[PDB]
């Protein structure tokens, strides 16, 4: 097996209120992504003859 | 042949041919050329 890296999709912001300005939501929102894999292989083939 | 993998057209290309020619026995011959020959220069 060769295993390789996909990077994730995309996340979005949020719009905060003008109220959250001096409280702790004005930071906005947490943003998070996982990794993920993918897996190749091969096959064999043959063939045989005689003489 | 027909018995490894591949083959051969025919048998014409199995075979050789030669261009010797052999005879058998051949009866002698032996009343043509025992007697004398008489000339002749006219009927």
């Amino acid at each position: 097996i060769l295993t390789m890296l996909v990077e994730p999709d995309a996340g979005r912001a949020t719009w905060v209120a003008a109220s959250a300005y001096g409280s702790d939501n004005t930071t906005g929102s947490e943003v998070t992504g996982a990794l993920t894999e993918i897996h190749f292989s091969t096959y064999k083939l043959a063939a045989k003859s005689f003489i | 042949n027909q018995s490894s993998s591949v083959e051969v057209s025919s048998e014409s290309y199995e075979t050789i041919f030669s261009q010797r020619i052999i005879r058998d026995l051949q009866k002698e011959l032996v009343v043509g050329a025992l007697f004398e020959e008489l000339p002749m220069s006219s009927k």
